């Protein structure tokens, strides 16, 4: 009972935002809380922000 | 209060160079250090690409023939193209590579003003002498990070993410310089790590300029 | 490229002449801290001012 089927493939680009569930491998499940500006991130002596 | 002044811009490399201020009063060392580091990492005029136009590719998830890399990660490479402008605020760069061989950034048909600083930054690997990539790369100014979506049109346009952040790693390290005869003049250094598109001296100049301008919110001139 | 929003002492709701509360208009993110911490270091660190030192 169907003549011709058209299938359309949307391809979104989802990235990190405050609320995406995200975990390490050792069952340390967490959720993103705030996309912290790179300056706010604590930096070590060399200045590489974690 | 002795004022700080630029005394060394030692160009340890083209990618990064430390900038040192000879005098700084007790306490102001870490103050100026943190202020400069924060204002540099946050806001510095960048030049990263904003819009590419492949020749025969419609959407960014297509795969041109001949290129050893799909278009998406070609864009991913492009968003870190270390380029700088001098006279314009937006420019469209044309690329026409042909024949087998990686497409180094030097292949970009640059002008006298827009000059790339990493002519070895590979974009894509052409794997056929009868295949030729052709890109109309649009390069703009700006500051901070601007994604593809939050910037308010034809099919061929591929809205790449924006990364207007010439600096990649800033780290100040106060020291102790025995200036004249007064001790406690903590010499300050800035082990900044740009992407080769901003002069470290001029970087510090503009960062201090914006710090003063925003600090002039509550003070007279 | 260099246009940055600047507040003008938007709220200066001083409670008593020995305790005020200055609240600026929105500033670009990463600048509220870079100004608050800078002024905090300046103020808790060094200003001209007389005080007792010994007796």
């Amino acid at each position: 009972g169907v003549l011709k089927i058209v299938k359309v493939y949307l391809a979104v680009k989802r990235r990190i935002q405050p609320g995406d569930k995200m975990a390490g491998r050792h069952g340390n499940k967490g959720v993103i809380s705030k996309i912290n500006p790179i300056e706010d991130m604590p930096y070590d002596e060399n200045g590489t922000p974690v | 209060f002795l004022k700080p002044r630029l005394v060394d811009i030692e160009q340890v490399s083209s990618t990064h160079a430390k900038v040192t201020l000879e005098p700084l009063e007790r306490g102001f060392g870490h103050t100026l250090g943190n202020a400069l580091r924060r204002i540099l990492l946050s806001s510095m005029p960048g030049c990263a690409v904003t819009e590419v136009e492949i020749d025969g590719v419609l959407h960014e998830y297509s795969t041109k023939e001949g290129v050893q890399e799909d278009i998406l990660e070609i864009l991913l490479n492009l968003k870190g193209l270390a380029v700088r402008v001098q006279g314009k605020d937006e420019v469209i760069l044309t690329l026409n590579k042909s024949g087998i061989g990686p497409v180094t950034a030097a292949d970009i048909t640059h002008d006298g003003d827009v000059e790339i600083v990493k002519p070895q930054h590979v974009i894509c690997h052409l794997t056929d002498e009868n295949a030729s990539i052709s890109m109309r790369i649009k390069v703009q100014r700006g500051r901070g990070y601007v994604p593809a979506s939050t910037r308010i049109r034809p099919i061929g346009r591929l809205l790449v993410d924006a990364c207007y952040s010439p600096v990649e790693r800033i780290a100040y390290n106060v020291e102790a310089a025995r200036v004249e005869q007064r001790t406690d003049l903590d010499k300050l250094v800035i082990e900044m790590e740009t992407n080769g598109t901003i002069d470290p001296e001029e970087a510090i100049r503009r960062a201090a300029t914006i710090l003063a301008e925003q600090l002039e919110a509550f003070v007279d001139l | 490229v260099t246009e940055f929003l600047k507040p003008r002492l938007v709220d200066i709701e001083q409670v008593s002449s020995t305790h005020a509360k200055v609240t600026l208009e929105p500033l670009e993110r990463g600048f509220g801290h870079t100004l608050g911490n800078a002024l905090r270091r300046i103020l808790l660190s060094s200003m001209p001012g007389c005080a007792v030192t010994e007796v």
